């Protein structure tokens, strides 16, 4: 549904968006949001680094979860 | 699609100057994020003569999701938290429509407070008070609504109550919640007030 | 999710449709606008009621069912 | 007698009854016009919610009046 | 007042909480004692697992009483 994703400066942002989002996708729409490089950005959830070629539905990331934002 | 929150809260806005004082939303400063409503007990209840005021939120996926609604002014009723304000209510949660607008919305509230459904409560201790007492119910909503919605009247034996616990030097909101939640046993009340 | 639900193109001139407005926008519908009818006849612009459907089943004004 | 409902596309209707009709008959009058069926249609004037069986002489709706429409709804 | 949260391992927490206190609140101080994030906990009492924005003087949840913490997939 929507989910949300916190900063490393500790905002936490909000996104609706669709299980059907590829990792991939969620790099960019975020960077869109107030982000710099996807390439440089790293998601985690769950203890899990999130690799950009599965998808939300894949790490089966719920309605209203919280996504950790950290730099490679 | 852009984020049309603000854009079709300034619509409704647009179309509420076209009417006839039963409910109304204001800004709360230059955000239309926050907004403050206000709606008028419904007649036949024990909220007639109140005035409520509500704390209006906007998220900015709306209208495809709900506004978040809740009672700043305090009020006792089953699908209201006594504590919060926090409403239970199905069009601000799983039952929401976009056509829906806050004019819409306050009007369900009120409706609600017309309807409550204590076997799926809020607050489970008015809940419990609605079905158990309905008299002691029904006087307890009212005193609420003269203490802190501007009812007009509230009953004296309750009101009695209050005061005496209030002389032994507690807060008269903390004997309010104490003899409202104790069904208004004042031996049961004065033994939580004493509490620690 | 995605809805061969009919589509057309709004016209104010070839207007028989009883609806004016999009209540999900409160905007009229304009010309050239792609408009959506639900099956139980509702229609709204198309870019605001596929929204609601990706995430809804159900018709924004009557709460009936879109897919059956 | 005429009276107004406004309805959810926020726009007020116009409703030929009389005071000896009941609110399923002003319910059923107004899923005509706009496509909401009786069951999820439910009539608030001035801050009271009508129940079918009641008429608007019992409720003493009289001239041009505006009833008001929502969703159903259910306190949880 | 004192309430006691009982995990499935068997161990009882006391919590200091009033029962103007949030689900959340509580959880805080579940995480304050036991380092556990409130996005993992799931606190049941009395055939409901409680929702943070209820209170527990609105799930009637009275001193001494005892919630059950069952916990999430930390894994993922
Ligand atoms: C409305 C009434 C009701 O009981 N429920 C869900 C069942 N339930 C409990 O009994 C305790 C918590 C809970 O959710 C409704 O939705
Ligand atoms: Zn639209
Ligand atoms: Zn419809």
């Amino acid at each position: 549904m929507q989910i949300f994703v916190k900063t490393l400066t500790g905002k936490t942002i909000t996104l609706e968006v669709e299980p059907s989002d590829t990792i991939e996708n969620v790099k960019a729409k975020i960077q869109d949001k107030e982000g710099i490089p996807p390439d440089q950005q790293r998601l985690i959830f769950a203890g899990k680094q999130l690799e950009d070629g599965r998808t939300l539905s894949d790490y089966n990331i719920q309605k209203e979860s919280t996504l950790h934002l950290v730099l490679r | 699609m852009a984020n049309i929150a603000v854009q079709r809260i300034k619509r409704e806005f647009k179309e509420v100057l076209k009417s006839e004082n039963q409910i109304k939303v204001d800004l709360v400063d230059e955000n239309f994020t926050e907004l403050r409503g206000e709606i008028a007990g419904p007649p036949d209840t024990p909220y007639e003569g109140g005035r409520y005021q509500l704390e209006i939120k906007i998220p900015e996926t709306y209208p495809f999701n709900p506004p978040k609604v809740r009672f700043i002014t305090k009020i006792w009723h089953p699908n209201i938290s006594s504590v919060t304000g926090a409403i239970k209510l199905d069009i601000l949660r799983d039952q929401w429509a976009a056509a829906m607008t806050l004019r819409t919305v306050l009007l369900s509230l009120q409706a609600l407070l017309a309807a409550a459904e204590p076997d799926c409560p809020q607050d489970a201790v008015v809940a419990n008070q609605y079905k158990q007492n309905p008299e002691m119910f029904k006087q307890t909503a009212r005193l609420w609504a003269h203490v802190y919605a501007g009812a007009p009247v509230s009953s004296p034996e309750y009101t009695k109550k209050i005061e005496n616990l209030s002389a032994m030097g507690f807060d008269r909101n903390a004997v309010i919640v104490a003899l409202s939640s104790k069904s208004w046993d004042v031996e049961t009340a004065t033994e939580l007030l004493l509490s620690n | 999710d995605i809805e061969q639900l009919p589509s057309y193109r709004f016209n104010p001139n070839n207007h028989q449709s009883e609806q004016t407005l999009c209540v999900v926008c409160m905007c009229d519908f304009e010309s050239r606008q792609l408009l959506r009818v639900l099956p139980c006849n509702h229609e709204f612009h198309a870019k605001c009621v596929d929204k609601w459907l990706k995430a809804n089943r159900t018709c924004p004004i009557c709460r009936a069912d879109a897919s059956e």
